[PDB]
């Protein structure tokens, strides 16, 4: 068991760590059929999406995919500092695997 | 009301969100005691003894930080929203006011992050136009509030016990035991006052924090 | 995928853009039964609903609709600065389809 | 579709709008069983409550009762100002189908 | 149907109104096997739990407990003041029922 | 039934307490297939995990361990200090089991 994003990161093919340290400078969230998804971007233009639920995902992630949508909201809301971003790079934009937030 | 106050300032934004708010020099339980924060004399608008000074208006809060902060290449002018951590220096100090003509606002405690309505940026002693908005301000909370009464500061003024204050008007009605100890009263009844104000913005702006909670979902 | 509201509004038919850069004016909830919906308005008198769960929603957009119901009250209670919205404007109010805040 | 709070109520029978224009005064929640509802009040003493789900309900409004009573939770602490309450008058004390929040 | 706290407290057998008007001092939450519950207390002692989910509960009671930890959690962060808690004597600590903030 | 958390931590084997009085460092969270799990660390480096739900858990845990998750999050966000954890200690990270704030 990962005691840090990095390390949880490099358990997965097709991961990379964006070290970020910086609020999130914008939050969409849409719910129109077959985008029901979340895009955050970031000042110096990074975009990242947290996936529209499909085949791709294991039953176990359905819940946690929701609570990632909660936290990059609240994360928006109140200008909290995102440290690093674990992400998918064989999707574009990279798709949010994990997030870690200090500072 | 919607009234503003005014404070030049070196720290940056970024540094006042981090700590939460513009904080007095003691706070990185410290001392709060008014009369000694308005005697203060560098490099900071007064700003010790647990209170963070405002003025009443743009003008003054940019000819104050001209005197303060010249040879800074950027300052900045927050804006403040009026709340009843706000004392209005003079008419709490009466005639013991050290600097009556700064017309001064105090806040006990210092400035919270939310009650910042935005700032200015100053650039080489040129005031920049453009308002910034804070994004953690509440418009409807903080023009629902004041500054607070006189009558709510006489008992906090702060003057040493044998100070000739405590013996007439106002403040003799207020004055803490020992007063005309009375050190440690005056300390203990400011942190009393921080802490009971601090609880209603901890409940304001936390509560909005988790507003998104849907019971059902989970 | 699109990586901006606007991006993801041009994939829909009978969708606008709305531009509102403001924080939102009023909040209206219902329980009502057939009438489980919100509405929202701007001090410009811009009105928008969440519509009621419906025939024209799939499965999938379910969850999302009470998202977006809690999104709502948030940037309400916060006064959070709406960016933009993506509405269906076949529909009075005009609908909800997704939300943008910036900043 | 209605527009407001005031057109909505008119859509049922045995409501009436209550014009409050203030904060609510408390709150109060309850688990007991066959009484796991809200009640609030403003300081002019007028009461209100989320009803218990009962078979009055259809199925829809499940979820709505719950929001709605998150929504009073939240909307007492935050001391939102309440514009208007749409309420079924033939309980006591009313029940409320739908709340506005304004100003 | 009561119209507040103490009214609703006396429905029920075993119960009693503790008057508290103050803020939490403690807030424990466990998820450790047949110990999923919640436990407050107050600065000179006074000490109340949310019971772990039992057949003592009918199904309405469920959702209402996880509810109301969700209240006492958002009320400890907030220091917002409790007027009232109803409780069931017949568990220690003593188990709540409801809980009224004013104002 | 236990009255705090020591209690509590006493009821079980392979758990212990750990006491932090501090706020919480940093906040992980993840969406990543059989790593559904989040991570908290204290400024003295302790490393505690939410553990991925899994064979070990009964389903009464289930809630409450998405419960520890949400308090968990906005005990970060509000920089809320934390007393004390109660963990297994035959898990890396430390497994959280229970979690108690005071001042
Ligand atoms: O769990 C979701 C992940 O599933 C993988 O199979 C895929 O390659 C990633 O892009 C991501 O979608
Ligand atoms: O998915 C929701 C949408 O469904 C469409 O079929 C409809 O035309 C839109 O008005 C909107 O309701
Ligand atoms: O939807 C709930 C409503 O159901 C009605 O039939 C009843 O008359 C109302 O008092 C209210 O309970
Ligand atoms: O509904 C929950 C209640 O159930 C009662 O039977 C019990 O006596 C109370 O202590 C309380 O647990
Ligand atoms: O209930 C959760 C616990 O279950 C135990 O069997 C296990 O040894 C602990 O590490 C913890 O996972
Ligand atoms: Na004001």
């Amino acid at each position: 068991t990962p005691q840090n994003i990095t390390d949880l990161c490099a358990e997965y093919h097709n991961t990379q760590i964006h070290t970020l340290n910086d609020k999130i400078f914008s939050y969409t969230e849409s719910l129109a059929g077959k985008r029901e998804m979340a895009i955050i971007t970031f000042k110096n233009g990074a975009t990242f999406q947290v996936e529209v639920p499909g085949s791709q995902h294991i039953d176990s992630q359905k819940k946690a995919i929701e609570r990632m949508k909660d936290t990059l909201r609240i994360a928006y809301l109140t200008e909290a500092k995102v440290e690093k971003l674990c992400v998918w790079n064989n999707k574009t934009p990279h798709a949010i695997a994990a997030i870690s937030m200090a500072n | 009301n919607d009234d503003k106050l005014y404070r030049a300032d070196s720290r940056p934004p970024d540094e006042i969100k981090q700590s939460g708010g513009l904080m007095p020099r003691g706070q990185s339980q410290m001392n709060i005691n008014l009369y000694d924060h308005a005697r203060g004399t560098t490099g900071f608008v007064r700003h010790d003894d647990g209170y963070v000074s405002t003025s009443i208006s743009l003008r003054s809060a940019h000819l104050v930080g001209q005197t303060i902060l010249s040879g800074h290449s950027t300052y900045y002018i927050y804006v403040i929203a009026t709340a009843p951590n706000m004392f209005n220096v003079n008419d709490v100090l009466g005639a013991y006011s050290p600097h009556p003509d700064e017309q001064e606002v105090s806040a006990l405690g210092g400035i919270p992050y939310s009650q910042i309505y935005g700032w200015y940026r100053v650039h080489f002693g040129v005031l920049d136009e453009q308002l910034h908005r804070n994004r953690g301000y509440r418009d409807r909370y903080y023009s629902n509030l004041d500054i607070a009464p006189a009558a709510d500061g006489y008992g906090l003024a702060g003057f040493p016990p044998e100070h000739r204050a405590w013996r007439e008007e106002p403040w003799i009605h207020h004055a803490p035991p020992g007063c005309g100890t009375c050190d440690e009263k005056t300390q203990s009844l400011g942190v009393k006052f921080l802490d009971e104000y601090q609880s209603k913005v901890k409940r304001q702006i936390f509560s909005g924090y988790q507003s998104d909670i849907d019971t059902h979902n989970r």
